[PDB]
């Protein structure tokens, strides 16, 4: 009740700009020669690989 | 697009496609333009 204390506030905010920050996203294995979802980076469909 | 240019003084006849270099994500609104030189 004495003792320092560190503190830290994060704030955040949007308007009519673009974001251009944002947080991580993830990537999972890559597979071939099957009927498969894929979504390659924005795109999504059903199909075969080759 | 950077390209060769015959020993001429107007623009050449052809087709030079220009590939992009980039895109920034700014929002300022644009009104005039400058230039600058070296001096
Ligand atoms: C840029 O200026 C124009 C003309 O004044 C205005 O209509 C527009 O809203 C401005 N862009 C902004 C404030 O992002």
């Amino acid at each position: 009740g004495h003792q320092p204390y560190r503190v830290v506030v994060l704030s955040f905010e949007l308007l009519h700009a673009p974001a251009t920050v944002c947080g991580p996203k993830k990537s999972t294995n890559l597979v071939k020669n099957k009927c498969v979802n894929f979504n390659f980076n924005g795109l999504t469909g059903t199909g075969v690989l080759t | 697009k950077h390209t060769p240019i015959n020993l001429e003084r107007d623009l050449p006849q052809g087709f030079s496609a220009l590939e992009p270099l980039v895109d920034l994500p700014i929002g300022i609104n644009i009104t005039r333009f400058q230039t600058l030189l070296a001096l």
